[PDB]
């Protein structure tokens, strides 16, 4: 369906085997499926057709808000309240977007496990690696900021991480 | 006795004078209208209208906005081979570490 | 309707106080026995048998 | 916020100018209208707060508390009109005036943008409460209860005033936005330790913290029904709101200074649940349940993680509603039999069916029964405490077991069994009492339906 | 659920049990006969009679009350009053 | 034989339940009907790209008709 | 002969096995008579109040009032700081606090040591 | 309930402070109203302020 | 239940209660009727063997030893009648017992639903109100100056009187109310 993006939410092609009956006995599942189609599917399809006809007469649109980029807390001067405000709001929006990214990856993982069923350990290794990488990066970014997290605290954590990486590189080169 | 004190009055029952009493007031008309306004305003107005107003409050928390932004970023990054989650929040070029 | 003399009081230290306490709690003087005066706040309240 | 502040200041002259028999009707109707208007504050932003002006602002933590206060006022009016039938007109109007003043102070307290204005308002809330308790209480101990409440709160709050003026002199501003943006780490020194202690101890006494809590049973037992409703539902939440606000500037010292308070809160939660197990008074049982739940909230605020803050806010709202409902039910029983002893009246299920249903629902919500917001908050706090350490789960499990025990014990004692034979003045439940219980309980289930409205800014 | 009891039914059943007692002569047994003054039993025999009535009607008579049931009419009245029989 | 069954007065509880149901349904039913009619006829908005040089409003940024209103 | 039954505090001695039940002094009979007289007087008072047709309300129970008062409001005036009370209070109110403090401090110190040494399994711990 | 809530948590904070304040109040306000006594006190205060404050 | 208790249990009362308790527990042990009859006959044989005993000290010692033997040999789970205090059907209908004072708080419409019952109820209430003074006078005339020495009440000594303290005994809820 065009409701969502297939590239963002991938689904493997569906391979349904053709029925190969070996007995003359009638299939109760087939008979009940025919009954369900006759009694339920047709009336609900007619109702949805009427509703969609009524919708098409009043077609109106809504838009997605776009935020232009602004200088971040690194560029802001010390105790420059306006630049700090803009940078903090931008960091909070980025935090929300990153959280939704992790949510999308987790949904991929869950859906793939359920779809694979009994062979999930081998067939879901591709989605497990992506989740591992994304969770690792997200944890390193926002792991222990606290209840009163802020762009300044995230920047301080990044500075500490960069100093540690530089020290490790120097020690390895020594 | 050490005082000229009134005897403790008997408990006053609203059902004795008014069998169909709502327990709001002694006067039957005032009691009935107090019940009517309390029930109408509280239940009808506050409960129903506030609940539906809260249910249909506009998405000012940007939940769906954030989901759409994340979908766009995931699509763009996995199309171009970039990591889905960036390793750093800020730019190390713009960060200047002490010597 | 209960007066100030019908409330539990301090630990009885004289037989007159013990008799008055036993009368207050509707008990026989011979059957009346307070909790030991260990400063636990029981006061003159009787120590009834620990049954159910 | 003036669109909500001014209608209360107009509730004042309307109450004083209305006729002698229309005071309750007018006050109830317009309080409900003000609550409906205040429902519009729940539309919050995901980035920052609602900055109305230089004086008042609203956030995802302030908005549900304001809605709870505004919704709580008419319920207090209904209970008060229950128990103040024979009062004179002037004293009825004074009672309504004290309630209105308390609501106005609470609204401005939750919406204040400076710490000093917040302090002034949250200390101004003591005067109407003290007057209500010590004037319209029933028993003798109301005077001692008022003294205990007043002096505990003031002894807590005066060092907070000194610390606030010191912080303003040091940093230049007490505005919450400025102190959030210009926050700096707190070095480990004796001066910083004592500043931390001053602020935290003020709000811990307001919570209350275990060992600083005797004023709570004293005041809640001896206050009239409206005083008991407001004391448990809202006035206990000023400490939690203040702690969730001031701890911005107390880091990283909170990591080291929170041990005594966490140990006190956990052990006192266990102790107050156990006390509830062996209580001969119904109001005292409800008060100690309040102490246990607020101890849990203190634990959440002290561990101070995004999952704990959401749990703290949800538990605060849920406890406010549940404790108010429990106090109302106990007061109806008291009005029947003129005594607070739990075992005096029994068989109230076979004498009063619908009240038995209300007791069952309130007791089920008092314990964490899923998917109620009580359980949502308690579960979030328990999860955050588990991530903090792995024996907090032991303490929380013990607390949950004892909470279920004493809640169902209260229900079984009061409702089930055989009725007392000599109590023959138990008239059928009033429509007013039933409507009061319904107005307590239905919003809680609606909040369960929509839980993101009471999870705070960290959601 | 079960059919209601009647005074005549209670009397018939108590006399039935007492006539199935061996120590009691059926011919001289009437609803006003005293178990000891004019039937010649003793305390243990009265205890056994009370136990038989308990087994017959499916409920227990407390020892404080059973000691005083010295007549079939007294037993009938006691059982009827306990079971709320008025006809 | 029918015997009188002694029970507490259920009239007041029944009256309260009846009044509560009436006043919840007094406004709840019109609200449900209005929501159903709005959803059936004035459906939800369709997401679209912002035309170049056009500046929408917040209600044009929201989707449901009731939320937009 | 038969094994004896040893009473406990939670399984008390039955009346039929109590030695004092089979050793009745003449003063025991008068004590029982006095107890029955007290009970009968109280029963008569309660029954008169109970069957009074003009009574509406609750028959106040002085015994219940005394019990509720002695349980709460009479404890502090009758409390004295004794060695027993002081030791029990110090133990029950301080020992648990420091026991839990030691437990939690030790656990968190070990966890922080593992975190610093970088050998703690913290993968997937996104929520905190 | 008894040992901690009703006894020791009452004794430590509110009862001990109240007892101390009551005792100090009795000490301060228990004066016989004698000018000789409190003028001798004035003399002692003057000497102390002269010597100990430089 | 319906009889006022005494100050003490005499030796005859003690032995009879022990006899009944032993018979009940023996019936619990001997499930079948023939076996129970055999062993109950043996038990009554023992009681009759010790029946004639002039020495009260020896009789009391025999009672004490019999009580110890019973306690050792009692059935751990004796049979209890369903309506008896230990029984499974005990206190099941206490939630269905409603009093007449609760009955009089009815709404006038509810009362109008049963026009004939409430006329007789008003008659009973008039009868109760017309006799209370005579009841209290009779009670206070026959009491000793010291007070009631027992829990028994007197009957109605006069042609037009009712036994004192009768209302709740007479109007107690039925054993199967609903
Ligand atoms: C008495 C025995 C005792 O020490 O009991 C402590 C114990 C606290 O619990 P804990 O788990 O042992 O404390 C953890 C560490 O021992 C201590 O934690 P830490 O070593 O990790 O460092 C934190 C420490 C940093 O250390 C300091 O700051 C010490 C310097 C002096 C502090 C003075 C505090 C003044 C303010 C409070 C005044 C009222 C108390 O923080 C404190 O000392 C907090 C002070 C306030 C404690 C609780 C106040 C409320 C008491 C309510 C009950 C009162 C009855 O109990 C109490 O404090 C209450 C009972 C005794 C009063
Ligand atoms: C909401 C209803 C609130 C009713 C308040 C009282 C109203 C009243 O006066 O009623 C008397 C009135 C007439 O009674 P009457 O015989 O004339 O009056 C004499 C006595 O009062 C008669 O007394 P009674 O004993 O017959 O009382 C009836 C009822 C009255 O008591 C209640 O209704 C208690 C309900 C509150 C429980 C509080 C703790 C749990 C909090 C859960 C919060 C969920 C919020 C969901 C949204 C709610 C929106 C309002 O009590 C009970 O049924 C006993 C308590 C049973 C609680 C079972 C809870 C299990 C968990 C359910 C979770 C469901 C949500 C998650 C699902 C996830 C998977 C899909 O009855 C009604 O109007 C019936 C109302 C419905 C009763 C059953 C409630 C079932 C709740 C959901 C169960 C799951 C299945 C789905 C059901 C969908 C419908
Ligand atoms: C008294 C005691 C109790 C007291 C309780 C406490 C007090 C409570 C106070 C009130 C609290 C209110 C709280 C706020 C609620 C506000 C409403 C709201 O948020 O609505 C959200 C939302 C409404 O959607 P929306 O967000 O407004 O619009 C989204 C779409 O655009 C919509 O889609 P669309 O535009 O494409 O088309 C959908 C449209 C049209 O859809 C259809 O027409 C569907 C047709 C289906 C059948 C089709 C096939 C058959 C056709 C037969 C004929 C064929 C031939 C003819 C065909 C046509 C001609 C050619 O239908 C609707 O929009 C229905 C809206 C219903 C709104 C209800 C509002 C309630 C207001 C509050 C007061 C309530 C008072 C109580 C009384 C209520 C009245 C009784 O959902 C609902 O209202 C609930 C829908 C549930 C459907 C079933 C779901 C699955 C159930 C099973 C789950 C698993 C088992 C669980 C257990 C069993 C179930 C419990
Ligand atoms: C926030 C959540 C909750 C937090 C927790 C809240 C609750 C817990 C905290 C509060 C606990 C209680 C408050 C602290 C104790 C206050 C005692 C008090 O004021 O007593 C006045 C009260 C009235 O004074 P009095 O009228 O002159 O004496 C009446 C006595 O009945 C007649 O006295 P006596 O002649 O029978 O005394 C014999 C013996 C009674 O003492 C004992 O039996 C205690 C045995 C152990 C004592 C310590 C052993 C080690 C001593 C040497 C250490 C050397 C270090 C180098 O005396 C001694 O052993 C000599 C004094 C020992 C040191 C006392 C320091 C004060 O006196 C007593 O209660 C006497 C005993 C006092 C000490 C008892 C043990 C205290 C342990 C404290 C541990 C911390
Ligand atoms: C099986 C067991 C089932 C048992 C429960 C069955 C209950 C009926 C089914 C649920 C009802 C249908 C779903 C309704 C639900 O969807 O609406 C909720 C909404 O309910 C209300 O929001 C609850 C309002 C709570 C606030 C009440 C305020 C009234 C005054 C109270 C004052 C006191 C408050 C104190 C604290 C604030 C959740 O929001 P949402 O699903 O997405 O709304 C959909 C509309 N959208 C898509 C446009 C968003
Ligand atoms: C009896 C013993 C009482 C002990 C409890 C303390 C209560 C009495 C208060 C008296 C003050 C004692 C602490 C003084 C702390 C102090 O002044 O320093 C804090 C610091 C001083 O820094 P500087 O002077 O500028 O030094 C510059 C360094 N280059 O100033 C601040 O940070 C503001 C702190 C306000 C003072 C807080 C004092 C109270 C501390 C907590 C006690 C309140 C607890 C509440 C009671 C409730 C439970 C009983
Ligand atoms: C060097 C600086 C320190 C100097 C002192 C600092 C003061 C610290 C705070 C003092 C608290 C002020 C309240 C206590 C004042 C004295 C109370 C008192 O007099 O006690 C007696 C009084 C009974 O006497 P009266 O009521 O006056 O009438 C007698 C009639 N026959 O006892 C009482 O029960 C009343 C006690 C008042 C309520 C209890 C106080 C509340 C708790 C106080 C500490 C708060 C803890 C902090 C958290
Ligand atoms: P009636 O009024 O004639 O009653 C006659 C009485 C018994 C009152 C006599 O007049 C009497 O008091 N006689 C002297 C005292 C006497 O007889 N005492 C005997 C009592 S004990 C006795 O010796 C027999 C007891 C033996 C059986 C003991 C039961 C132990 C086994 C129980 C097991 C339970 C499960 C099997």
């Amino acid at each position: 369906p065009d409701s969502w993006d297939k590239d963002v939410y991938p689904e493997p092609p569906r391979r349904t085997p053709a029925p190969a009956p070996q007995t003359s006995l009638p299939n109760p599942v087939t008979y009940l499926t025919k009954i369900f189609d006759l009694l339920v599917d047709r009336p609900v399809t007619l109702a949805r057709e009427f509703i969609e006809q009524q919708h098409a007469k009043n077609r109106y649109y809504y838009y997605h808000r776009e935020f232009r980029r602004v200088p971040d807390i690194t560029e802001c001067e010390e105790k420059d309240i306006l630049c700090m405000f803009e940078a903090e709001m931008q960091w909070r929006r980025d935090y929300k977007v990153d959280q939704e990214i992790v949510n999308i990856i987790q949904e991929r993982l869950k859906a793939c496990q359920q779809r694979e069923g009994e062979s999930y350990r081998q067939n879901c290794a591709k989605e497990l690696e992506q989740f591992t990488q994304v969770s690792k990066a997200f944890q390193d970014r926002y792991s222990d900021l606290g209840a009163h997290y802020s762009a300044r605290k995230c920047l301080a954590k990044q500075k500490q991480r960069m100093l540690a990486e530089r020290k490790a590189a120097k020690e390895a080169a020594a | 006795i050490r005082l000229q004190e009134d005897p403790d009055p008997e408990d006053e029952n609203l059902y004795e004078k008014n069998p169909d009493s709502h327990g709001y007031d002694k006067d039957p008309i005032v009691d009935l209208w107090n019940m009517r306004v309390v029930f109408f305003f509280g239940f009808s107005i506050v409960l129903v209208l506030g609940s539906t107003f809260v249910a249909y409050l506009p998405d000012y928390r940007m939940q769906e906005w954030a989901r759409r932004e994340a979908e766009r970023l995931v699509k763009y990054r996995e199309a171009n081979g970039l990591p889905l989650m960036e390793s750093n929040c800020f730019d190390p070029n713009k960060i200047q570490l002490p010597e | 309707h209960v007066t100030k003399d019908m409330f539990p009081g301090p630990y009885p230290k004289t037989p007159e106080e013990r008799a008055a306490a036993a009368k207050k709690y509707n008990m026989r003087v011979e059957d009346y026995e307070p909790y030991p005066d260990d400063g636990m706040g029981y006061g003159d309240y009787p120590k009834l048998p620990d049954r159910s | 916020m003036l669109k909500i502040i001014i209608p209360t200041t107009m509730l004042l002259p309307m109450t004083w100018m209305s006729k002698h028999n229309m005071i309750w009707i007018n006050a109830t109707v317009h309080s409900l209208l003000i609550s409906l208007i205040s429902l519009s504050l729940l539309n919050q932003l995901g980035e920052n707060s609602l900055n109305f002006s230089l004086t008042f602002f609203s956030d995802s933590l302030s908005a549900p508390l304001l809605v709870l206060t505004t919704w709580l006022l008419p319920l207090m009016l209904m209970a008060s009109q229950s128990h103040l039938s024979k009062e004179t007109t002037t004293r009825k109007k004074l009672y309504i005036t004290m309630l209105i003043l308390l609501q106005l102070f609470l609204i401005m307290t939750f919406t204040a943008t400076e710490l000093i204005l917040f302090y002034i308002l949250f200390e101004a809330t003591l005067v109407p409460t003290l007057i209500i308790i010590t004037r319209w209480g029933n028993q003798t101990e109301r005077l001692n209860a008022g003294l205990y409440f007043l002096f505990y709160t003031l002894a807590g709050s005066l060092p907070l005033l000194v610390a606030l003026v010191y912080i303003q002199n040091t940093t230049g501003s007490l505005n919450f936005l400025i102190i959030h943006y210009w926050s700096h780490p707190l070095s480990n020194s004796w001066s910083n330790i004592f500043m931390w202690l001053a602020c935290i101890m003020a709000f811990m006494v307001k919570m209350p913290l275990y060992g600083l809590h005797l004023w709570l049973p004293k005041a809640h037992v001896e206050a009239p029904i409206a005083g008991s409703m407001v004391l448990a539902a809202v006035l206990l939440k000023l400490g939690g709101y203040g702690m969730m606000r001031i701890t911005t500037i107390l880091n990283p010292l909170t990591n080291y200074m929170a041990y005594p308070f966490l140990m006190l809160s956990m052990w006192g939660m266990i102790m107050t649940s156990s006390i509830c197990l062996r209580q001969t008074d119904l109001k005292s049982l409800i008060a100690y349940s309040s102490v246990s739940h607020m101890a849990l909230v203190i634990v959440a605020i002290m561990i101070q993680t995004p999952w704990s803050f959401m749990g703290a806010t949800a538990l605060m709202i849920a406890h406010g509603l549940t404790s108010s409902m429990l106090f109302c039910l106990a007061n109806t029983n008291y009005e029947r039999v003129h005594s607070r002893t739990m075992i005096l009246a029994r068989g109230l299920q076979t004498l009063l069916p619908l009240m038995a249903t209300w007791w069952l629902v309130a007791s089920l919500t008092n314990l964490a029964l899923p998917p109620s917001i009580n359980l949502i908050g308690e579960l979030f706090i328990i999860t955050a405490s588990f991530s903090w350490s792995n024996i907090t789960i032991i303490l929380m499990g013990m607390n949950m077991m004892i909470t279920a025990l004493y809640s169902l014990y209260m229900l079984i004692t009061t409702q089930r069994g055989k009725y007392t034979h000599h109590i023959n003045n138990i008239k059928p439940s009033f429509t007013r009492e039933n409507a009061l219980m319904a107005l307590h309980i239905l919003p809680l289930l609606l909040l369960t339906l929509n839980p993101k409205m009471i999870l705070g800014p960290l959601y | 659920d079960a059919p209601p009891l009647t005074l005549e039914a209670i009397k018939d059943r108590v006399l039935y049990v007492l006539k199935l007692y061996d120590k009691i002569d059926p011919e001289k047994l009437s609803v006003n006969s005293h178990f000891m003054k004019d039937l010649g039993l003793d305390s243990l025999d009265q205890v056994e009679i009370i136990m038989a009535m308990e087994d017959e009607f499916g409920f227990e008579i407390p020892d404080i009350d059973a000691e005083k049931l010295m007549c079939p009419q007294e037993i009938v009245d006691y059982i009827a009053d306990k079971k709320d029989v008025y006809e | 034989k029918r015997l009188f069954i002694i029970k507490p007065s259920g009239f007041y509880d029944r009256r309260f339940l009846k009044l509560m149901r009436f006043y919840i349904l007094l406004t709840g039913i019109p609200v449900a009907i209005g929501i159903t009619l709005v959803n059936v006829f004035i459906g939800e908005a369709e997401l679209a790209d912002i035309p170049e040089g056009y500046v929408p409003e917040h209600w044009e940024y929201f989707k449901h008709p009731i939320s937009r209103w | 002969s038969f094994p004896k039954y040893k009473p406990s505090r939670l399984a008390t001695l039955p009346a039929t096995l109590d030695p004092a039940e089979y050793d009745i002094s003449p003063e025991t009979r008068k004590a029982q008579a006095e107890r029955l007289a007290i009970r009968s007087r109280l029963k008569r008072e309660y029954l008169l109040q109970y069957n009074d047709p003009n009574r509406l309300g609750v028959i106040e129970d002085p015994a219940l009032i005394r019990w509720t008062y002695a349980r709460s409001a009479n404890i502090y005036p009758n409390f004295r700081p004794t060695p027993k009370t002081s030791l029990l209070g110090a133990l029950f109110g301080i020992g648990p606090l420091f026991f839990w403090y030691y437990v939690f401090k030790t656990d968190r110190d070990k966890k922080e040591k593992l975190i610093q040494e970088g050998k703690l399994d913290q993968t997937f711990n996104i929520s905190y | 309930s008894s040992l901690l809530d009703l006894i020791w948590l009452e004794t430590i904070l509110p009862k001990t402070t109240s007892f101390i304040q009551m005792k100090m109040s009795i000490m301060v306000s228990n004066q016989k109203g004698l000018i000789k006594l409190y003028f001798l006190s004035f003399l002692i205060t003057i000497m102390i302020s002269m010597t100990l404050f430089n | 239940a319906f009889s006022a208790p005494a100050a003490y249990l005499t030796h005859q009362q003690k032995v009879l209660r022990l006899y009944k308790r032993a018979l009940r527990h023996l019936e619990s042990w001997c499930v079948h009727r023939d076996k129970y009859r055999y062993f109950a006959c043996l038990m009554r044989a023992r009681f009759d063997e010790h029946k004639n005993e002039k020495d009260m000290v020896k009789a009391t010692q025999l009672l004490r030893q019999a009580e110890e033997e019973f306690w050792y040999g009692q059935h751990p789970q004796p049979y209890i009648f369903p309506e008896s205090p230990g029984g499974t059907s005990y206190e099941r209908y206490e939630c269905y017992k409603v009093p007449e004072w609760c009955l009089d708080d009815w709404h006038p419409s509810e009362k109008a639903m049963y026009p004939d019952y409430f006329a007789k109820r008003e008659q009973w209430k008039r009868l109760r109100r017309e006799s209370w003074e005579r009841e209290v006078k009779q009670l206070q005339e026959e009491t000793p100056p010291g007070g009631p020495r027992t829990e028994a009440l007197p009957p109605a000594r006069k042609e037009g009187d009712l036994p004192p303290l009768w209302w709740h005994i007479v109007t107690r809820p039925r054993e199967r109310p609903m």
